[PDB]
């Protein structure tokens, strides 16, 4: 990129539904990158203390300028992102000090940046509308239900583990599957070599897959799931 | 993004705006694209259709409104039914009681008139189809531009749709050029196709893509499509 | 009055009114019945939590709209009443204004058509009551079990049940029972439906009424006494085998 | 409890309304337009912000004429601008059946002083986020009112709204002050033009369009129209002089 | 939940919060107003208050008459005002109509004030932002003075007074009625009550008003008038020269 | 929790937005539109043997040249073919003829814009869009056969061949290049069921699946079980050939 003389995107975006496997991407980056990776929990920037989640953030960038050449990432910043307005609850005011640190830290006075910055949460709409602008965040991927050309490839990379039939074609399966999140389609391989041991079978045959779409997905349909269930709250 | 107020379109923003009626601007944004220009005796509208598929049909974006008037479709492609029924009424009320034809100016009050009733109470909203009005009276030719915001303005031409104001650069060059063309109903036609393809990106057009209406005093609203456009092509 | 429209579309597709409406069977008393030849029956369970309720002026569980044709329900009992009242008044509309008596298909697709309003009609909520109808038809012999769903979907069954423990009873009715050899009399009808009432009702006697619905305008339903004579041949036909 | 801002009927603890402040804040982000208070009747003027080259010039109509004699002009969005004007012609018809003679400026501004103030009591539907200055001539003298989006109004010797209402606004402090006991109607015209370019210093980063529009009862005799001819551009060259 | 403070219902303290609110959007004009009782009439005196040099003192009024025999006079914000003004001109009209003689200032009082109440029950509308007070001499009870309220309670005062210094001028003309012990203004001319009420007004404000500071309404017994700028700057000049 | 006329910073609605994808919930309807005709199908999606097949029927008749197929939730079906059958009927009353196929589908499309809440200017009482996907064929006497699909978003388009619900993606990218201007109406039969093989779950027989026509002088006709197992063995010839 030095060559047309651009600017390399600081920040990027990724939220999605819940299930999706982001958290994945996260770590699969990080094998890539070969360096320094940050993983910073939600909750862990509020501290017990009224004014330390502001030493909370100076502690991150502060490794910036140490270590060259690394990878910051927030999970769950929405328990961190401010905008939370005032009238009613008169403690709000906590948490968004630390978002009004984290952005002069991240774009203050001096324009102070070398690595990149990634924010991650399951809740797009009660974030700060001022941390969604660009200028912190130029690259914006939000994740979205694989079709049936996308569900496809999630049975296929787990074909090459357990225990898979010669002869039976996946695309069968995902089809009767609907459009439901990531974590649910690894949940149907996993239980489908759990039939075997109750049904008396040596390895996981076509008739156990198609029991795992009543069970994985038309028997848990019953709570303990997203599916986007939550769009905003 | 997906914050502050998208609930009603009753409820005011606190920078002074309507989501609502921002959201409704984003379907003519990235809907259809199509153009349109005036001259002094007659006006030509220029769309290209578009579809799901390659076997599929392509749905006419011109709804002939009476034999001296007519408009264009784009945005949302639904909602255009219901303001071209009211706009037809309109024309024939003025028929069958002041028994004269409508006016190009009266009739962009009229439907702005149909969408602030939506607009400034709950239960409606505002209608994002896009509205190109041309017609011939007395005065002369005249066109106008339709946005779901109620802003009606009388231009020699116009185009929206998507990446149709990339268009507007050719009507401003020629701006002196199509106006001083009385009576060449064939070269101001082709000022009009020659627009459009400078907004063309992935394809060109073709015999079923291209859909030209032209208006006039001694030629009367007529709507050319299939193998009646392929010599402007 | 109150125009606000209650069924949503969830982001996946469904409906939350609708969806959540079909619990409302399942935790509601098991109804099943099945067709023969020329007959059909129609069981039903009871709730055994309470004791002391008088027979006679308790309403049946399986409601009469016409001399010809029944209905049984299933899951609330409260909104049920409402299906059966608007039922058995275009009984006699249909009648009135056709001068025809009402068929079982057409009174299938009256109960499923308003139950399909309710979901369109903003202010008001579908019908968490999932409902049988069986009959004959006027000088038809042969019997037409239609289910009614609670999100309007009807459909024919030889043989099907509703409310809870119905995948146990399902997988009882597609082994013991045929759908293309059907018992040709009306005993071997009976002790099919009692047997279908064990895997639920668990050894119960008032629990269990049971409707014979037979063709000419003939209502015959089955008495405590009457039940309880299939229940003891059952029974020694069941442990000894 | 966060929510104040909500709805529209729900008061604020401050005793203030968010529904109408906000209101308030659309009205500076439109096109300005003034007004001048003569003595045998009222100027109105606006400049109309010009977008491209592709504006046909003076076809698009910035005051509304309500009955005859009533002129009207407003700053704002446009559809909430011309409906007060549409519902404001139904109540100047619907008087002139009942009560013959046409209704005059100040009774005028009760119509739209109530209409207005009924859509801010429920919930239902919204207040008009423009300032609608109307007037003209009426039975006796003359009289001009400035609507606000709260439905606060009174007279105004002058008006000044959109986004020059800061500077357009100490100008008519000085004609005033020139003319304490009265201004003529023509002279007026000229004076409504300078303060319209005067006031050009923030929107002069676009075209602009002078549209003048005057009643009294010297020239037009009770008679609401624009301003063409040889008119218009002598207000023009005499405006542009001084600058 | 929390809404408790938007729509009005039981609050878990037992209170009301947007009726609470509404007090505080009364006084937004901040404009003091009292009024006394003479013998034969009674007189009402509020504060004048023009912002702008624009807005014409004439035009410009918070006194209402709403009949000759009634006059009325509202603390607030005029939009609220003039809802309340055409509004309550329209019931004291029809009792004229309907029951074929001029409505009392306690019944007009109570009428308004169970309207102010649908205002407030009502979850679907809000309560006004004005307290109206009626001036008025009726044919038994004489001179009354009965003051409304957004929620809807009428009641009948000796001196009524409002705006943020009322605690300063309701006390100040408390220790009148106390020493004296009567009830009413003993003068029977109706220009020595209105000299009587300026020189109490102007001690517990502190300021020294103008003609154009003040507007002062007059009902008498059958009529009600408001007085000019050269009636009340008579008023004044005659209060300095005698005290 | 909002109202169904919401926007979306997409540009689209919200509700009408999810019942486009309620489409893939239900079962596949596949149909072609030949010069010979128009070939229509659908899957009765069984769950349990003792379903009977004539029982649910997926293809309706609007009128003798007219008709449709549903797919995806079939409640919201009903209600649309009780107007279908009705605007083409009343029609035949008032212009004594039949209404045009396209003329039939503005009509039918105009139903999925009446949700809402608290109408003003007239009274449209709906509490949800339909969700429910029609693809409406037939024949007239100027442009020739057509078939249509009604959309739940209000809009139309004309196509040749075209599947919906859960094939709405494999089994359409396959009528790409197994379509011909040329295709005849015997061709075109077995051509539909040989997709409705493979996507099918079960095996494919008369039970599980109920195909329908619509010609110029016979005009809307429903397969008999008996010519749908002829149709089943002649398919098997052409699979395995060579």
């Amino acid at each position: 990129f030095a060559t047309l003389g651009i600017d390399p995107p600081k920040g990027i975006l990724l939220y999605g539904p819940p299930g999706t496997g982001k958290t994945l991407c996260a770590r699969a980056v990080a094998n890539r990158t070969d360096a320094t990776f940050i993983r910073v929990i939600g909750s862990e920037l509020v501290q017990k203390y009224v004014g330390e989640g502001a030493r909370m953030v100076r502690e991150l960038f502060e490794m910036a300028r140490t270590k060259k050449a690394c990878i910051i990432f927030f999970d769950e910043i929405d328990a961190v992102g401010g905008a939370r307005f005032d009238d009613g609850a008169g403690g709000d005011n906590e948490v968004q000090r630390t978002m009004l640190e984290l952005i002069t830290q991240l774009d203050g006075f001096d324009p102070r940046g070398n690595i990149k910055v990634m924010f991650a949460t399951n809740r797009p709409n009660t974030l700060d509308p001022a941390l969604l602008r660009p200028g912190r965040i130029d690259r914006k991927v939000e994740f979205s239900l694989p079709d049936l050309e996308g569900r496809a490839n999630i049975f296929r990379i787990h074909s090459k583990s357990m225990s898979v039939e010669r002869g039976i074609r996946w695309e069968l399966i995902s089809r009767l599957c609907p459009n439901s999140t990531g974590a649910e389609l690894r949940s149907v391989c996993t239980e489908a070599g759990m039939f075997a041991i109750r049904a008396r079978r040596k390895v996981a045959t076509e008739k156990d897959f198609l029991k795992a779409v009543d069970k994985v997905i038309s028997g848990y349909k019953k709570f303990s799931s997203t599916s986007r269930y939550m769009q905003y709250n | 993004f997906r914050n502050n107020y998208d609930g009603d379109t009753v409820t005011f923003s606190p920078t002074g705006r309507l989501f609502q009626v921002e959201y409704a601007l984003e379907a003519i944004k990235q809907g259809s694209v199509t153009v349109g220009l005036r001259s002094n005796t007659h006006a030509v509208l220029v769309a290209l259709k578009r579809n799901a598929d390659e076997l599929s049909s392509y749905q006419k974006k011109i709804i002939k409104c009476d034999e001296h008037m007519g408009l264009s479709l784009a945005g949302l492609a639904p909602d255009a039914r219901v303001l071209s029924n009211y706009l037809r009424q309109q024309c024939n009320y003025s028929s069958l009681v002041f028994n004269r034809k409508l006016a190009v100016e009266r009739a962009g009050h009229l439907l702005c008139d149909k969408a602030q009733k939506n607009t400034q109470s709950y239960g409606g909203r505002p209608y994002g189809v896009g509205l190109l009005i041309i017609g011939y009276d007395k005065s002369g030719a005249h066109l106008l531009e339709f946005q779901p915001s109620g802003n009606v303005t009388e231009l020699y031409g116009t185009a929206i749709g998507a990446r149709s104001q990339g268009a507007k650069t050719y009507l401003e060059r020629t701006l002196d050029t199509f106006i001083k063309i009385d009576g060449n109903p064939d070269e101001l036609i082709k000022a009009g196709v020659e627009a459009i393809s400078q907004s063309l990106r992935d394809e060109s057009l073709t015999v079923d893509n291209l859909s030209i209406a032209i208006v006039g005093k001694d030629t009367p609203f007529t709507i050319y499509d299939g193998e009646a456009v392929a010599k402007y092509i | 009055g109150y125009d606000r429209a209650l069924s949503i579309f969830s982001p996946d597709g469904h409906i939350f009114q609708v969806e959540y409406a079909l619990e409302a069977v399942k935790r509601g008393t098991c109804a099943v019945g099945v067709k023969g030849k020329n007959c059909v029956v129609l069981g039903c369970e009871r709730r055994s939590t309470l004791k002391l309720q008088d027979t006679r002026i308790t309403p049946s569980k399986v409601s009469k709209i016409d001399s010809h044709v029944v209905l049984s329900f299933s899951g609330l009992n409260a909104d049920s009443r409402i299906l059966i009242e608007k039922a058995r008044v275009e009984a006699q509309s249909h009648r009135l204004t056709l001068e025809d008596p009402v068929t079982v298909e057409y009174l299938t697709r009256y109960v499923a058509g308003v139950q399909q309003r309710y979901t369109q009609s903003g202010g008001v909520r579908p019908f968490g009551v999932s409902t049988l109808i069986a009959g004959f038809d006027p000088r038809d012999d042969e019997p037409k079990l239609y289910q009614t769903e609670p999100s309007g979907i009807y459909s024919s069954w030889s043989a099907q049940t509703i409310g809870r423990n119905s995948k146990t009873v399902r997988e009882f009715l597609e082994k013991n029972y045929d759908r293309k050899e059907p018992p040709a009399t009306v005993e071997e009808c009976v002790k099919l439906t009692v047997r279908s009432l064990l895997e639920v009702v668990q050894t119960g006697a008032k629990n269990i009424e049971i409707t014979v619905v037979k063709p000419d305008s003939d209502i015959v339903a089955l008495s405590s006494e009457e039940i309880n004579q299939y229940v003891t041949q059952i029974e020694q036909e069941k442990q000894e085998q | 409890g966060t929510g104040y801002d909500l709805s529209n009927s729900v008061f604020s603890p401050d005793g203030r309304n968010f529904q109408v402040e906000y209101a308030v804040k659309a009205v500076e982000n439109g096109t300005t337009s003034i007004g001048i208070k003569c003595n045998d009747g009222v100027v109105f003027a606006v400049e109309k912000l010009i977008t491209s080259k592709l504006l046909v010039p003076q076809k698009n109509v910035k005051i509304q004429v309500v009955d005859r004699h009533i002129g009207c002009v407003y700053s704002g969005l446009i559809p909430d601008g011309r409906h007060l004007v549409n519902r404001g012609r139904e109540e100047a018809a619907s008087f002139k059946k009942l009560y013959k003679t046409p209704i005059p400026i100040p009774a005028f501004a009760d119509r739209l002083g109530q209409y207005v103030q009924a859509h801010t009591l429920y919930n239902s539907v919204r207040p008009f986020g423009v300032s609608t200055i109307f007037g003209g001539v009426d039975k006796n003298g003359a009289h001009l009112y400035m609507l606000e989006p709260s439905g606060s109004y009174w007279g105004y010797k002058g008006a000044a709204t959109g986004k020059g209402r800061q500077s357009a606004k100490a100008e008519l402090e000085k004609l005033v002050d020139h003319h304490p006991e009265g201004l003529s109607a023509r002279e007026a015209v000229k004076q409504a033009a300078k303060i319209i370019y005067l006031a050009h210093e923030d929107n002069k980063e676009k075209d602009f369009e002078l549209e003048i529009s005057w009643c009294s009862l010297s020239e037009t005799n009770g008679l609401h129209k624009f301003v063409k001819g040889d008119l218009l551009q002598e207000a023009i060259d005499f405006a542009q002089k001084e600058i | 939940a929390g809404y408790d403070r938007h729509i009005t219902i039981f609050s878990p303290e037992g209170r009301l919060y947007q009726v609470e609110y509404a007090f505080k959007a009364t006084n937004q004009t901040n404009i003091n107003s009292l009024a006394v009782r003479g013998k034969d009439c009674t007189v009402v005196i509020s504060q004048k208050k023009v912002p702008d040099k624009l807005l014409d003192p004439t035009t410009v009024s918070y006194i209402f008459c709403i009949s000759r025999t009634i006059g009325m006079v509202v603390n607030g914000p005029i939009p609220d005002a003039r809802n309340a003004a055409l509004r309550a001109k329209a019931e004291a009209a029809e009792f004229r109509y309907k029951y074929g003689y001029d409505m009392p200032c306690d019944v007009l009082a109570k009428r308004m004030a169970n309207l102010s109440q649908i205002y407030t029950q009502r979850a679907y509308m809000r309560p006004l932002g004005v307290i109206l007070t009626f001036v008025s001499v009726d044919e038994e009870l004489g001179p009354s003075i009965y003051k409304t309220d957004p929620a809807g309670y009428y009641v009948g005062y000796k001196a009524t007074a409002t705006g943020p210094k009322q605690q300063e001028i309701t006390t100040n003309l408390e220790n009148h009625f106390k020493k004296s012990k009567i009830d009413h203004i003993n003068e029977e001319s109706w220009e020595k009550v209105v000299e009587f009420a300026i020189t109490h007004m102007i001690d517990a404000l502190g300021t020294e008003f103008s003609k154009n500071d003040l507007e002062v309404g007059v009902a008498t017994k059958d009529k009600f008038f408001t007085l000019s700028a050269e009636n009340i700057e008579e008023r004044l000049v005659a209060i300095a020269e005698q005290d | 929790d909002r109202g169904v006329s919401t926007f979306s910073p997409e540009g689209r609605l919200f509700q009408v937005e999810y019942s486009l994808e309620a489409i893939k919930l239900g079962s596949t309807a596949i149909g072609i539109a030949t010069k010979e005709g128009v070939v229509l199908g659908v899957e009765k999606r069984a769950t349990s043997p003792l379903l009977e097949s004539d029982s649910i029927e997926k293809i309706v008749e609007i009128d003798r040249h007219i008709g449709c197929a549903m797919s995806g939730l079939t409640a919201d079906a009903r209600s649309m073919i009780e107007h279908a059958r009705t605007a083409a009927v009343t029609h035949n009353l008032y212009y004594d003829e039949d209404i045009n196929v396209e003329s039939l589908t503005q009509s039918v499309c105009d139903l999925a814009l009446r949700f809402g809440e608290g109408a003003s200017g007239e009274e449209r009482l709906m509490s949800r869009p339909f969700g429910v996907a029609l693809l409406i064929a037939g024949h007239d006497a100027d442009d020739g056969y057509q078939l249509f699909h009604a959309e739940p978003s209000g809009t139309f388009y004309r196509y040749n061949a075209k599947a919906i619900g859960s094939g709405s993606e494999g089994a359409q990218a396959e009528l790409l290049n197994e379509w011909h201007s040329s295709l005849t109406l015997k061709e075109a039969e077995l051509l539909v069921l040989k997709i409705l093989k493979q996507v099918m779950e079960e095996k494919l027989d008369e039970n599980n699946a109920q195909l329908s026509c619509i010609t110029k002088q016979d005009g809307f006709k429903i397969y008999d079980n008996e010519k749908t197992a002829e149709l089943i063995k002649e398919l098997k010839e052409k699979e395995a050939a060579e």
